[PDB]
């Protein structure tokens, strides 16, 4: 039942006692449901360190991953090219998947296209589809740049992009001079991340390989920066930002920040900013390459030292305060430009911000995910806080990322209770969070099941979730933040600090049993 | 109504194609006449995607995995391939379940093989088995396993079937092989095809010598219905109100037990057609189980449901529902006097593939609303022939439209409001229209039966009549 | 007892069993408390419709009010000239409340000094304190100028400011070129805010009164802001960026954002940035005079409109889309630039977002309390959002104010539920949100106990506060964010859409209870 | 050391003021000798401050409201005159009580009489009484009200003593009028005084006829512990451990009733002499109740005075101190092995009105700490007498000290830690040294007992030794 002037929906609709009703009468008559008390001692039993001990035996199942697959990273690289289609030869369930889960994240159009093979192309290959796909994305939707990718079933047929495209230029299906870069992208092999560094890699090979002749290193007084796969705009927004105040000439390459944040003014813009592809081929002539995001860049970091002839210099990525004063350092050096007041300013006030903050931020563990780079230095900029990182997992790191977590960890005593997980999953986690419990979790909205999980064994036992990172599905414009720079840290530095107090605030709000600690001041 | 301006319209908008792609895609436009009954005449559907145009259907393991299997609450499905699959789907699709999740449901929870390099050079039937014995000893109150295959499983030589066999011989556990495989067909369509024979092969006869199950004349199950935001339960609290019995409920909040049990009752209530025709059709042939399709979006839709249900039973039964129907008039009534007028006028234009399209039509209509073009995904000639009578003369009618295509008919035909996917919504509120997403509700609802009702006009209403939208272009511009 | 590996904090060390034996008989020996059920049944009572009809009546009693004094504003009106000490004749326990008040909100350093006047005082005056107080606060922290105004103490016993500071001149105890601008601000006559249009119509009357001879208006080519009672540095940093972004010559008057955000880099700095003699000087050369918040620069907008011969334009505060879009199209008229794509870009953003939030935003019902300018500008903003403002609070409001309010809620259906109220406290609002619950009350720290007051109903009536206003103090660095312009519109609609989402997060984590809705897609 | 070198340091910061201004600070600057037991040949303190200096001291209502009479929760304490004064002081310190606010407590809340204009002008009499009415209506459960005088009661002539009569014959009611206007006294200290003062008249012995409690040779009154962080509690668990009773607790977490109670204790045990010596005094003298100093900060400190105290009655007790301080050793032991390594050899200046620089010196020096300057704003020469002999030689010693005083004196000494108030926490943290906001804890604590000094140790410990003060230089200067 409904009441016209106070509408229900299913939440707190089906918490109505003829909801209840029915629910019992269904569970009782046809679930054939186990008895609660079986229920509650398996739960209780998955929370032990014994269920952990199974759990971390595990060498064929994996639970709740977090990380994707290569063309989704392709797809992102390719988007930050001006008036640039993705285009996924293979199947369309894949486009349809990635399109999706972008929107979900920043909540704006994705445009990407698939060529839409099936089971003929199984047996005879994807030629046909790509020659048509071609044709009809360029009589379509009028790009100036295709850019493919692969799905996992063209990676299997083996494919050959290279010989497709050329027989479609051939043909007279596309024009000889329009520019199709491409990169093959198996699934079945790294991630999202590593999908996105060979894009790039293949965007770069396409337009520069073959004309290196006339490059000369340096002559436009400019420094390339690549960014890898990156899911806040504000991370874009503040390298450009901080590159400026510099005064320092710069070419940033796959930035897609302008076509994730068109306006809503009454028309749709399916292209809008992106690198240009006079910037591409110029890029060989810039004084140096900064890699953003070194960790999943290293196909790139190749290609652009045995080719273009630049020394790449050894950055972290420049989260945190003695990374960003690296990078900012680093830049200098290259470019031969001072640093300007206002960045000393800048820098001047995110330390009294962690001086104000830290008695409150001192001794909180922490468990935490993500991507290599990012969780490097998210664990870095606790360490800076005095905060301890307890448990560090990276689904799709490596061993020698490994390595240079704990290198970074046994250099601050706040690092002697933390342990790096590689090709763990979200599950683990879970294990990992019951049987030692931290303070918060940091990482995505996956996460979000593991506190329901811990409030489930007690109030005392649940462990908040902070949302940084990828993907962020229930709550909005979180894309919007920045996680880089000094503004960056100031950003994450508040949100942790009130993330303490707001969970204080909840613990000690109860009338005449803990709301003597409820402060006023804090 | 401007019946030659629809036409010169296509037209236009087929124009910017080369000669193949609008060949094909002519042929997937038409103008609607109530008067036609074969839809075959005017429109083709269930064919292959253009290449290359932004289609915006998906895949086999999608229709599937996503939509049939899925939603099983106290089975495992293991997406048996690469990782990026069952990441992007889940927890996707608002298929609502009453459990504890990681204990005895599983359904928001992502299982899969995640294979490597070395899993497609040698197969990954080992693999499979020893994924199958870990889930057995982390996941001990599971009721049955599904393997979902992705692309690669049917590219390589892998045979699930097999190791499916061998392992539930070994375990008594029921383990039903899927070969879902992205590639095949060309959309989720055959996904629902596919998984409806598992179903049949796998879990329907493990009770056929079984009578233990006490059966009553008023036995009926809900067949179709995936309780999108909780629509299941509030149909079957109007058809518990009424007098029967809902044994299961297919799938959503559904249990293997349920699906084991359906073959005992006497009536199939089918909501979508097109995900579980095949199983209905399959149990009326085996069974004699008759089976009905009904509507519960609107109260005129929800009423003649009832009384069509009711007709199938005896006396008592259409007693109990006029009780119902009497009992829930003011409600509705009340509904319809307050947002009517707000609504009164208005056009919209839906695309949403399989059955929504047509099967929400009657809904608008009670709020006073006109529908002006609508199609699918990935339906067949029977949902257009339904469609054809269920929408106006000269509407448009369209099968698999893509992104170009759907962006020039908005921009001409200019509705009040839009209703699609996910993929749409940010077009078109770019575009400065109103839109509301039909597959997910916009994470709210249920829009079933008469509390749905309720819930689909406050939200018809406070998406049409937003402030938002008179304010994107700037006073100064 | 203590364990020296995880030491407690009084939450939860006075949870111990010995402290809650100690706790229960102290209670039972010596406090002769009332019965628990006699305080249940009064708490019942006072969230009742005749507990807040007997509340309404108050004439002689407040109880927790929502504003201070008309001093503090002088004081922050005072610290926004460059190398100014605020100095505050009176008594030196108002100076260490002001700065005590300021340092907690503002986590930054406040200067301000007292004549210190005692019972003497109070019997011959204070000639004698301001002769002494002036030279030794010049002598000591060096100030290029001198800004004072008064306790109540002086205004009670009527101390002639003029006649002392000029009788401290022609004795030489401070030079007669030394710039000693003053204000009577009485503690008994309006608020805060009134203590800075005070002040600030001071400081400019004693800059410009006597030397508007060779005045021409226009004739500098900019415009003067004027902000008012300020406490978020962004609203500053947005309003020069905006200005700057037009290219409009502009003149910010009273801006402390500088010595409110000095840099912990080693040293203090009692002094840094604010507006120049200069500038104060050749303010009546403007084309024109701003005022951000009319409606507490009503003395300020008489002084300009009288002496400067500025026609002030009718402009509401710059808060929310449409008195945004107002303000730059009347800045765009008074100085000739046009509007650049850039901010018409930022707007296009900020009404994406709000096409994005809309479905969680829309019908939620809202009380809110706070000064009356920040106060109109956020009920304007939360109808354009399609919310309910229900509760409208001004403890500092006055009857025009209060029609205008109305007229606005007027202009909405979404105002159809809104009532007014000025010259109610916080206990008002306490039985207001008891009464006729609201979904969220947004206002400053204060309100945190009324929320715990609601939990203390039950979970069903607790209403969440959401900290916006000023002061903040049981959170870090909110005074950082921004309430002007677009940006400051998208923080707040970032802030309401994401404590919607929290709340019903929060109410939906229960285990097969409630978490069939708990969705990961938002 | 160096005392030559502190005296220098002495004239060249006295050379900045003015001939007036420099002569009175130059008394109250001064360099420590421990041997030196008469701080008025030495040093000159509670006098008036310098105008235009920018004193650190607070008002006498500060003094009676804030510190006094506010921790009392079961009163209410109206806020006589403008709305400032209370607003800045509500809640603001964190004088722990438990009770339910609004109904039975109201420590938290601020309660005042808002003048206006006509108020100055007419009077606030009237006003008083009508609001001592609302306050009967809409608190029922209060059990007192006292009215804390502002600035202008004293200026315009206002009579509540009469009106507090009146109206407490009138409602059966105890109403207490203090007159604690901010201009009486130079600091705080006056309004400690006036507030003993009300106690002493209007509270303390409206039980002296009543003989319905029964009393023990075991009854102790806390007197001056305002439960800072639940400083009391901590305190009151040792001393009930070692068999004593806590009749009253002046007057943090404290009711009117233990008030009234108190004249029947044996024992008054008084932390703070600044604030409640007076009251102490007066019992003394009325009661014949003798009263006697502890110290509850350190290990150290904290078995002496429960040494001390014990040997005030049997045996009994002293064996039950013994047992406590048995059960007590490996705690704090404990505290010490961990902390003391970290904190060996670091000096500390510090600057907090009254009782507390004096008595957090014994708890500094069980961690290694030595203490190298240290001041009162508002204490008198008694309290110096006592502070002379707990510091060390030719140690800095500083009355009411001014902000640019203190800053060069930080300037030159370069301490590694610096306890102070809010007012001068972001002054140093900006200039690099750590700093402990030593009247608030920093928001933590408690910091009295046993308990308290595990808190204390880990805090002083995690703000030196913070990673954030290494990092105000930046690389690139
Ligand atoms: S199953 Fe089908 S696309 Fe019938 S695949 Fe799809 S939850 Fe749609 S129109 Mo999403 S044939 Fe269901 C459907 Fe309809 S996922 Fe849902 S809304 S009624
Ligand atoms: S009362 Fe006094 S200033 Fe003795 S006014 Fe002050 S809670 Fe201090 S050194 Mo704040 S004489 Fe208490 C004090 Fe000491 S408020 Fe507290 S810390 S022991
Ligand atoms: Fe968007
Ligand atoms: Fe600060």
């Amino acid at each position: 039942s409904q009441q016209v002037d106070k509408i229900k929906a299913s939440y707190p609709l089906f918490l109505d006692q003829d909801y209840k009703d029915m629910l019992a009468k269904k569970r009782d008559g046809f679930e054939e449901k186990y008895p609660q008390d079986k229920i509650d001692e398996v739960f209780q039993w998955t929370t032990t360190k014994e269920y952990q001990e199974l759990n971390f035996q595990r060498e064929a199942l994996t639970v709740n991953p977090a990380k994707a697959c290569q063309p989704l990273g392709a797809v992102l690289c390719a988007l930050g090219f001006e008036k640039t289609m993705p285009y996924v030869h293979g199947s369309q369930g894949c486009v349809a998947y990635f399109r999706s889960y972008f929107n979900r994240h920043f909540r704006e159009p994705v445009s990407c296209v698939s060529d839409s093979m099936t089971e003929d192309a199984a047996v005879f290959g994807g030629q046909q589809n790509m020659k048509d796909g071609l044709q009809n994305c360029k009589a379509t939707y009028k790009p100036d740049m295709i850019a493919v990718s692969t799905t996992c079933m063209a990676e299997v047929i083996g494919d050959d992009l290279n010989a497709f495209i050329n027989n479609s230029k051939k043909e007279g299906f596309i024009p000889d001079e329009f520019p199709v870069p491409f990169a093959h992208t198996p699934s079945f092999v790294g991630s999202h991340v590593t999908g996105w560094d060979n894009m790039f890699e293949g965007i770069a090979r396409y337009f520069t390989l073959k004309s290196m002749d006339d490059k000369v290193v340096g002559s436009n007084k400019k420094i390339n920066i690549v960014p890898g796969f990156e899911t806040y705009l504000g991370n874009f927004r503040v390298i450009k930002r901080m590159l400026s105040e510099m005064g320092v000439g710069y070419s940033l390459l796959s930035d897609p920040e302008e076509v994730l944040d068109t306006p809503a003014d009454g028309q749709f813009r399916m292209y809008a900013g992106g690198t240009t592809q006079e910037e591409m081929k110029d890029a060989p002539n810039a004084l140096n390459t900064v890699l953003l995001q070194p960790w999943h860049l290293e196909k790139t970091k190749k290609f652009v030292e045995g080719t273009w002839k630049h020394e790449v210099p050894k950055l972290n990525i420049p989260m945190g305060l003695d990374w960003t004063d690296e990078f900012l350092m680093k830049v200098s050096e290259i470019s031969g430009q001072p640093i300007p007041a206002s960045l000393t300013k800048e820098r001047g006030r995110l330390v009294d911000m962690m001086t104000d903050s830290h008695t409150w931020l001192h001794g909180k563990r922490f468990a935490l995910w993500g991507d290599p780079d990012f969780v490097m230095g998210l664990v870095k900029f606790l360490l800076e806080l005095g905060c301890e990182p307890v448990h560090i997992l990276c689904h799709n790191g490596n061993k020698r990322w490994k390595k240079a977590v704990d290198a970074i960890l046994a250099a601050s005593p706040y690092g002697k209770n933390a342990t790096v997980y590689i090709g763990k999953d979200l599950w683990h986690l879970r294990s990992l969070v019951f049987t030692d419990k931290p303070d918060f979790m940091i990482g995505n909205s996956y996460g979000k099941f593991i506190q329901r999980d811990t409030l489930h064994k007690g109030k005392e036992f649940e462990v908040p979730l902070i949302r940084i990172g990828f993907p962020i599905f229930d709550r909005h414009h979180l894309h919007r933040s920045t996680t880089l720079g000094y503004e960056g840290a100031m950003q994450i530095l508040t949100t942790l600090v009130n993330s303490i107090l707001e969970r204080l605030d909840e613990e000690t709000r109860g009338m005449q049993a803990t709301d003597y600690n409820h402060d006023l001041v804090r | 109504m401007s019946r030659e301006e629809v036409e010169s319209l296509i037209q236009e908008v087929l124009e910017v194609y080369p000669e193949k792609a609008r060949k094909d895609r002519n042929k997937h436009l038409a103008v609607n006449d109530p008067a036609v009954t074969q839809s075959k005449k005017c429109i083709i559907s269930n064919k292959k995607s253009q290449p290359g145009l932004m289609t915006i259907r998906g895949c086999a393991y999608a229709g599937s995995k996503g939509v049939v299997w899925g939603p099983i609450k106290d089975m495992i499905h293991i997406s048996h391939g690469p990782v990026g699959c069952g990441q992007y789907s889940r927890a996707g699709r608002r298929n609502y379940y009453i459990g504890t999740t990681g204990v005895n449901a599983f359904v928001t929870m992502n299982f899969t093989s995640d294979f490597q390099e070395k899993d497609i050079v040698f197969g990954g039937d080992k693999k499979l088995a020893k994924l199958i014995d870990e889930v057995e000893t982390l996941f001990p109150l599971n009721k049955g396993i599904s393997v979902q295959s992705e692309c690669p499983i049917g590219l390589i030589g892998d045979d699930i079937e097999s190791v499916s066999k061998v392992k539930g011989a070994e375990l008594s556990k029921t383990i039903v092989p899927v070969r879902c495989e992205g590639f095949r067909g060309v959309s989720q369509s055959l996904g629902h095809h596919i998984a409806n024979d598992a179903v049949r092969d796998w879990v329907l006869g493990k009770r056929d010598e079984d009578t233990t199950f006490a059966s009553t004349p008023y036995d009926v199950a809900i067949i179709g219905d995936y309780n999108i935001g909780g629509d299941a339960w509030s149909s079957r609290i109007l058809l518990e109100e009424m007098g029967l019995r809902c044994v299961a409920q297919w799938s959503g909040d559904g249990s293997i037990s349920e699906i084991e049990l359906t073959p005992k009752v006497k009536l199939n209530l089918v909501h979508c057609y097109r995900s579980m025709n095949y199983i209905s059709r399959h149990m009326e042939e085996k069974y004699g189980i008759p089976w009905m399709e009904y509507n519960f979006f609107g109260p005129t839709k929800t009423i003649e449901s009832l009384r069509a249900i009711a007709a199938k039973f005896d006396e008592s039964i259409q007693k109990k529902c006029e009780e119902v129907i009497a009992k829930y008039k003011p409600e509705w009534e009340a509904v319809v006097a307050k947002y009517r007028p707000r609504l009164e006028g208005k056009r919209v234009m839906l695309y949403i593939g399989g059955l929504r399209p047509r099967h929400v039509i009657g809904a608008y209509e009670d709020l006073g609303m006109e529908v002006v073009g609508t199609g699918y995904e990935f339906a067949h000639n029977d949902d257009y022939d339904r469609t054809m009578k269920e929408m106006g003369d000269s509407t448009l009618l369209y099968d698999d439209v893509t992104g170009y295509e759907f962006e020039e008919f908005v921009k001409r035909i200019k509705p009040d409001l839009i209703g699609s996917g996910i993929k749409e919504k940010f077009i078109f509120q770019k575009m400065g229209i109103p839109f509301r997403e039909m597959h997910s509700w916009d994470y709210s609802g249920p829009y079933h039966g008469f509390d749905g009702f309720a819930i689909f006009a406050r939200d018809m209403d406070m998406t049409l009549n937003n402030p938002c939208w008179k304010k994107l272009q700037a006073p100064w511009e």
